[PDB]
């Protein structure tokens, strides 16, 4: 489920810059955010 | 005055006949203006209708909410009746009066100040609340041990200060039928908006104040709907215009935390057990109407009445009066107050050791 | 889906009765209702 | 107000209508007990009559004293010592409405029905003032309030708080005395035990030594007793016998006398009944003393 | 030769609060309607719990029916 | 030539029209209330709370508060008092 | 056109069975199968409409402007709430999430379709009581250009059986007409509780209300650009049927703030509007890290202002801010009253 979350967050990140395509570095941003949330909510 | 009074009786009988000719009309609520002669009116029965209006009713004063009268046969709007007051609201605001004033309350002087800074100050000085910038408080949750003045304070507030008081019992809102446990609260809060300022005062709210269950029964689920309805009409998608809510209970622990949040229930004035000098005021107040027959130095009673709570001191006065009667004496004696104090103090052990936490 | 079997996903008797909107004393009420629509698969989750 | 079916004209007003259960609970025939049938209670009788009856016939003395008459008297005690019989005698002697009320009768089906019933009870009491309500077995609704998130009895607490608000609060009317005869005073909520609400807490103790003789004498009137029964000996024979445990002794003695064919009871039948009722309900087996 | 109304202890335990009290009240009214009746309250171990407090208000409905 | 009696037993005579034309058979049941000194207040379960007089078929002293009245359907009247309502679940607990 | 007299009963069209017959549900409570008048614009007989019915026949005779039967009304200007995004201090991530799940989907759906993501059609603002769940939505309504139909949860339930699902469908129809629009069903935990009693009329009506809500929300196609927002204090007491894709998926998690930066931001936001003295430091107030909520840290400043007013000072000082912390936040009790546990 985190993979789907990563993909959806990357799609949202592409929107945030008002862009048209999803990039690899936006994927990096999304995976970083998903990891941070997953490791935080484990508390 | 035979002929004249007989004519008066004739006028009464004629009025009875005129009433006999008259007919009733249903009451509904206008919710739309489809055209100049087509309105969508609700009915107290429940069904909606498409009703044609008369020719004399001013069409301008027909918006969502105005009560109107409907002819029973053809369902035609007749009158422009003003807003409604639910009978279970007049039966609440029409309490007797109360003869006790702020003098009758003893010991409680700091908490009286704290309560009055929210009940009287916003209603009579809304300018310091502006330049300072404070948001005017709404709720005052009086709480303390059972029998210290949490209700007598409300009676004093009703008699003193002013504003349209609405005394509210806890269970006096809950009805068997679905939703009526919340419609009553809705009309209670609607009446206040048309009678500003209002000092709506619930009481014993730990009936509908309980921590909402997660696996309660059907009964405890309909009450939670009432708690939601009450909760929203304090901080919901609307501002309480000029309504102050006073709220009293004996067990603040069993109160829903959403209701206890600072912002819905503001400054939580706590009424504690009377302490020494406070108890002397209670003894002086409650033993002033009684026919005192001595140098009533209540210092011994003050020392012995440890942990006594308000009404208990009145019970010592009552028991002293009883003891005076036991010897047929017509006025209490300073050594008969002592017996009553001892007797009440012995019974005080029957009560549970009153414990409570400062919220 | 590919085997073409109706996929029931009961997750609690109270939720089943609430969703179907009918009273029931024990959970086998889903069994008679599922026998009519066969083949079928009952999927129960966990936490 | 009565109103016509079709014209909806107000034909005539009507008296206030309470719940039909409230009309039934009003006592109609006065139970014939009198204070002469209750024995062993002298302090308790004097305390109750001087707290619930006296401020109803000669309230002018209290008004001259400028003192508030007590609301009601609690009647806690061990089971079977007269907590209910005293109420029967009080209803016999009094000259005011004596609405009886069993506490479980208050607890009802739907949300708020119990509160409505217990409010209508006090409304009816105020209507036919003065009154003496007799909420009985108060521990049925007077259980302590408690915090709980799992589940609770939040329905009965509604009736409890409604009763509290009717006893004291904005409405008093100060002319409706409320008696209550619980059995477990250790369970009652602290609010219900407060002053302003039930003030007098009359303790009903187990009968004294002479009290037992008085009880035996009272409950052996109808039966055909003999002229040689030593009531003092019987009273001493019973030790910590609580009230109805003596009426049971009388009944058992009569039953034994009837079984043995005697036309009238004797001291021996009374002693046999004492052994029958007592913790010797097993009896038999005189082995090893 | 008299009516012999039988009562199993578990039958006096309904779901909704206060229904056991109505159960017993209606039962006793029916018994009083007849000239001579015998009631056989059986397995009163069910509704027989001694009054006790535990903070959580344990099985207080059965206690209500019993009182 | 599932819901009937027994044709071989007959006993389903066609004289039921005689006990059928008497439209007094439909009688609203309702528990009486406060006895206004004579007018009676009737509390039809959920249709109304009518105030009604007698129906000449019952003695005025036969109706008391708490009794169930066979109220007439049209132009309501107190026709026939009925035995007090008993819960069905308390009925089979009677050994016959 | 004579049956269109002016006694009439408002009904709700449910299903077109034939060209000249339909299944309407009159407000009296019970459904009918009626004959449709052969003059109405049959292209307007959308499901859950607000058609009118003849009095004693129930034959469909007139279709109404579908924004007429609504008992709930679109929030206009007299009820326009008076809070701002600037006034709502803190909640930066929550603000961004609600903006990207509520406002942006309303404005630009083409970007969502082109990117490939699924536009959210429901948010479930939840958290501990006193965290701004209501206020953030309140600030949204003060800046949105879309209709803000505001229903209030328990307002759905009424004695009149059938006044539930009917008004639910009516509210959703009103939302669909004034698109774009935001529904703000509030305190939904009173309608969507998990446990259920299939014997009493209380639960069997809330059940129909929830079923109608769920069906209408599932009926949301890719278009109609109407978003649903509901807030609750207890997330656990919620039907899991409300937490599925196509229904409420995005879940905002309003936390009881513990970060120093968040408390600093919100304290400064509240202080800016008020009359803090120049020699008054909020940093001295926020030295200790508690579980302070977003609401208590405003009532504390209200209490400080009241304390200053009591001493006749018309500008609050540091000595009153210090005392305010001691009276509005003492303990949560728990075990901190017993030091030996740690
Ligand atoms: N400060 C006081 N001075 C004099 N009498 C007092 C005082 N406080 C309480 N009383 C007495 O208390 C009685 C009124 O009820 P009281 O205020 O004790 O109830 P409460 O604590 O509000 O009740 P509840 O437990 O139902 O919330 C009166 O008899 C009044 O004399
Ligand atoms: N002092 C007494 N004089 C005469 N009879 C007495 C006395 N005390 C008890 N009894 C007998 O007790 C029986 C009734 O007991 P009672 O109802 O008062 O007990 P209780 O414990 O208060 O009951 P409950 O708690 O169920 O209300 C009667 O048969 C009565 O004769
Ligand atoms: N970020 C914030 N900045 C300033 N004040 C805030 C903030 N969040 C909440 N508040 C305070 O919260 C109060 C309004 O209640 P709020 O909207 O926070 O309730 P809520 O958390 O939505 O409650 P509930 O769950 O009961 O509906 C106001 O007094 C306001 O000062
Ligand atoms: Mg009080
Ligand atoms: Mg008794
Ligand atoms: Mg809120």
């Amino acid at each position: 489920a985190d993979v789907k979350g990563v993909c959806t967050e990357a799609g949202m990140y592409a929107l945030r810059e008002r862009r048209i395509h999803v990039t690899q570095e936006d994927f990096e941003l999304a995976v970083g955010k998903v990891m941070n949330k997953n490791q935080e909510t484990a508390i | 005055q035979n002929i004249r009074d007989l004519e008066k009786l004739y006028d009464k009988t004629e009025n009875d006949i005129k009433a006999l000719q008259s007919i009733g009309q249903l009451i509904g609520e206008v919710m739309k203006e489809l055209s100049e002669e087509k309105y969508i009116v609700k009915a107290s029965s429940g069904p909606r209708y498409i009703v044609g209006v008369r020719n004399s009713v001013d069409r301008s004063k027909l918006k969502k909410g105005v009560r109107v009268t409907l002819d029973i046969t053809t369902l035609t709007i007749m009158r422009i009746l003003p807003r409604e007051t639910d009978p279970l609201v007049y039966n609440m605001t029409s309490f007797e009066q109360g003869e006790i004033t702020f003098d009758g309350i003893g010991g409680l002087t700091e908490q009286i100040r704290e309560l009055r800074e929210v009940i009287e100050l916003p209603l009579k000085n809304p300018e310091i609340f502006q330049r300072v910038g404070i948001k005017p408080p709404k709720g005052v949750l009086l709480y303390g041990p059972p029998g210290t003045g949490k209700t007598l304070l409300a009676k004093a507030v009703a008699a003193t200060i002013g504003a349209n008081f609405i005394f509210s019992p806890a269970s006096g809102i809950v009805d068997k039928y679905i939703g009526e446990s919340a419609r009553i609260i809705r009309e209670m809060f609607a009446y206040a908006k048309e009678h500003e300022p209002c000092i709506i005062f619930m009481d014993e709210v730990d009936a509908i104040g309980g921590r909402r269950f997660s696996e309660g029964t059907s009964a405890d689920r309909e009450i939670q709907r009432t708690l939601m309805e009450l909760l929203t009409q304090m901080d919901g998608f609307d501002n309480l215009g000029q309504t102050k809510i006073i709220m009293a209970t004996n067990r603040p622990d069993t109160l829903d935390p959403a209701l206890l949040r600072p912002g819905r229930l503001d400054r939580k004035v706590e009424i504690p057990l009377p302490n020494e000098a406070g108890r002397l005021e209670i003894f002086k107040i409650h033993t002033a109407k009684v026919k005192k027959t001595g140098e009533f130095d209540f210092e011994a009673a003050v020392k012995m009445s440890d942990g006594f709570n308000g009404a208990d001191i009145r019970n010592c006065a009552t028991e002293a009066g009883f003891f005076a009667i036991r010897d047929d004496r017509d006025h209490i004696n300073p050594d008969d107050l002592m017996k009553a104090v001892r007797k009440v103090a012995e019974v005080k052990k029957l009560e549970g050791t009153i414990e409570y936490q400062k919220l | 889906h590919h085997t073409d079997c109706k996929f029931i996903r009961v997750s609690g008797a109270e939720l089943v009765q609430k969703y179907i909107g009918e009273g029931s004393r024990m959970v086998r009420e889903l069994f008679v209702m599922a026998r009519e629509h066969a083949p079928s698969i009952i999927f129960m989750d966990e936490i | 107000v009565g109103v016509n079916k079709d014209s909806y004209l107000i034909l005539d007003t009507l008296p206030s209508e309470f719940d039909s259960r409230v009309k039934a609970m009003e006592v109609d025939e006065k139970p014939t007990e009198t204070y002469s049938d209750v024995g062993g209670l002298d302090k308790q009788i004097e305390e109750l009559v001087e707290a619930i009856v006296l401020p109803m016939k000669r309230a002018d003395k209290f008004k001259d004293m400028g003192i508030r008459a007590p609301k009601g008297a609690l009647m806690y005690g061990p089971p079977g010592t007269g907590k209910t019989l005293l109420a029967r005698a009080c209803a016999a002697q009094t000259n005011a409405t004596f609405l009886k009320l069993a506490a479980p009768q208050l607890v009802q089906m739907y949300i708020g029905e119990g509160a409505k019933l217990v409010r209508d009870a006090f409304a009816l009491a105020k209507e036919k003032a003065p009154t003496i309500i007799f909420i009985d077995e108060l521990d049925a609704i007077g259980t302590k309030r408690f915090d709980s998130e799992k589940s609770g009895d939040r329905e009965v607490q509604r009736t409890m708080l409604e009763l509290l608000n009717q006893l004291d609060g904005f409405s008093s009317d100060d002319r409706v005395k409320v008696l209550a005869a619980t059995n477990r005073v250790d369970v009652l909520d602290p609010a219900l035990l407060r002053s302003g609400r039930l003030d007098r807490k009359i303790e009903f103790p187990l009968p004294s030594e002479d009290s037992r003789a008085q009880i035996l004498q009272i409950h052996s009137r109808k039966m055909t007793t003999d002229d040689d029964i030593n009531w003092q000996e019987l009273a001493r024979s019973t030790d910590e016998f609580n009230g109805a445990q003596l009426k049971a002794v009388t009944v058992e003695a009569g039953m034994i006398a009837l079984r043995n064919g005697q036309s009238s009871v004797k001291h021996e039948d009374f002693v046999e009944g004492i052994s029958e009722v007592q913790a010797r309900k097993s009896k038999s087996v005189s082995f090893y003393a | 030769d008299a009516t012999f109304i039988r009562v199993i202890g578990s039958e006096l335990v309904q779901k909704y609060v206060g229904e056991g009290a109505r159960m017993v009240r209606e039962l006793f009214e029916m018994a009083r309607t007849k000239k001579a009746c015998i009631i056989f309250f059986d397995e009163i171990d069910a509704v027989g719990g001694a009054r006790f407090d535990d903070g959580a208000g344990g099985d207080n409905e059965v206690q209500r029916t019993m009182l | 030539g599932s819901d009937t009696g027994l044709a071989p037993s007959h006993l389903w005579d066609i004289m039921g029209d005689r006990q059928r034309l008497g439209e007094e058979h439909p009688l609203q049941v309702a528990r009486c209330t406060k006895i206004i000194k004579a007018k009676y207040v009737i509390n039809l379960k959920q249709i109304a709370k009518f105030v009604v007089g007698l129906g000449e078929r019952v003695s005025p002293t036969d109706i008391e508060e708490g009794m169930r009245v066979g109220v007439d359907r049209s132009k309501y009247n107190i026709e026939l008092p009925l035995p007090p309502r008993i819960d069905p679940s308390v009925t089979m607990m009677t050994v016959e | 056109k004579r049956i269109q007299s002016v006694p009439l009963v408002i009904g709700q069209f449910l299903e077109p069975i034939d060209q000249n017959t339909g299944i309407v549900s009159s407000t009296t409570g019970m459904s009918y199968v009626v004959r449709i008048l052969s003059t109405l614009d049959r292209e307007l007989l959308k499901p859950s409409m607000s058609v009118a019915l003849h009095r004693h026949s129930n034959a469909l005779v007139d279709i109404l402007p579908p924004d007429s039967d609504s008992s709930i009304s679109v929030m206009g200007e007299n009820e326009k709430p008076d809070v701002t995004y600037a006034d709502v201090g803190g909640l930066d991530m929550q603000k961004q999430e609600i903006r990207e799940a509520v406002e942006l989907p309303l404005v630009q759906a083409d970007l969502y379709e082109q990117i490939g993501i699924d536009p959210p059609r429901g948010v479930l603002l939840y958290g501990p009581p006193g965290t701004g769940k209501t206020m953030l939505v309140k600030a949204v309504a003060n800046s949105t250009k879309a209709a803000f139909i505001r229903v209030n949860g328990s307002e759905f339930v009424h004695k009149y059986l059938g006044e539930g699902p009917r008004m639910v469908r009516d509210v959703f129809r009103l939302a669909r007409e004034n698109a774009p629009s935001i529904i703000f069903i509030d305190e939904v935990d009173s309608i969507a509780t998990k446990r259920f009693d299939a014997q009493t009329g209380s639960d069997r009506e809330v059940q129909r209300i929830l079923i109608e809500l769920l069906t209408q929300m599932d009926g949301f196609d890719q278009s109609t650009n109407v978003k649903v927002i509901m807030a609750t204090n207890r997330a656990d007491t919620l039907d899991p049927a409300l937490l599925r894709p196509g229904r409420l998926d995005r879940k905002i998690e309003f936390p009881s703030l513990r970060d120093r930066r968040e408390r600093r931001l919100i304290f400064g936001t509240i202080a800016s509007k008020m009359s803090l003295a120049p020699e008054a430091d909020l940093d001295s107030l926020i030295i200790r890290n508690d579980s302070l909520s977003g609401a208590v840290i405003a009532a504390i400043m209200q209490e400080a202002g009241l304390r200053a007013v009591r001493k006749n000072r018309y500008v609050i000082l540091q000595s009153d801010l210090e005392e305010a912390y001691a009276t509005q936040v003492k303990t949560d009790n728990t075990v901190d009253k017993f030091d030996f546990y740690k």
